[PDB]
């Protein structure tokens, strides 16, 4: 009947983080 | 010892699911666009988050449901947009059927199952044209329903450590007479797929 789920929740990113992930994680 | 075709086809579906989750919190904007890079993946266009913590929480939540694929005990996989209030908004459900004998061609397998996965994301990649536009603050999770005969569900599941999984609330799941979008549908001599979209009317 019912799903099972993650207990824990996916991270939350704020648009500064994106900003660092776009300056150092992307090619 | 020898090839387990239920085990290829978990892997499939785990490297497609994780490429097709991505692309849907893309498309649907759940996160700021700048952590996504464009790639390629079943010869057509994809977009991959590059954030690390991100990308770790949806590997371990597939390493996690791949077992149970294996065993073919999935019925579906759903990733659930969830607002600020914690209600589903949109449902991404991925209804998996592996047959129960299959009858498998000689010809590059792999390569005809790719091909009809590379459908589904071009669908995926377009969905924004008749999906509404989700509210702000919006989250994501992911649901997985087991088949009925399925055991021992709560332990088979907890594969990583320190990531443990849980029984869904109703809360979690239900949505009043939400749309239907259906987006995609496959046959293959491994694995039948539907993909569809429930919408919130809201």
């Amino acid at each position: 009947k019912l799903p099972l789920r993650p207990k824990r929740s996916p991270p939350v990113i704020s648009e500064e983080a994106a900003e660092d992930v776009k300056q150092y994680l992307t090619i | 010892q020898d090839l387990n075709f239920g085990q290829v086809v978990a892997d499939v579906l785990c490297e497609f699911l994780e490429v097709a989750v991505h692309l849907i919190l893309y498309v649907r904007e759940v996160y700021p666009v700048g952590i996504f890079q464009k790639r390629k993946k079943y010869n057509v266009p994809v977009q991959m988050s590059c954030h690390p913590e991100l990308n770790q929480y949806i590997q371990d939540t597939l390493h996690c449901v791949k077992p149970l694929l294996e065993k073919n005990d999935v019925e579906k996989v759903v990733v659930v947009i969830l607002d600020k209030e914690h209600r589903p908004v949109e449902k991404f459900v991925f209804e998996i059927t592996q047959p129960p004998l299959l009858s498998i061609s000689s010809d590059s397998l792999l390569s005809h199952v790719e091909q009809l996965l590379a459908a589904f994301i071009l669908k995926i990649s377009v969905c924004d044209a008749v999906l509404d536009h989700n509210p702000p603050g919006c989250t994501f999770t992911v649901l997985v329903h087991t088949r009925e005969a399925a055991t021992r569900n709560m332990e088979k599941i907890q594969v990583i450590k320190d990531f443990p999984w849980i029984l869904a609330d109703e809360q979690d799941v239900h949505m009043h007479d939400p749309r239907l979008i259906p987006l995609k549908t496959m046959t293959s001599d491994i694995l039948k797929m539907q993909l569809y979209v429930e919408e919130r009317a809201h």
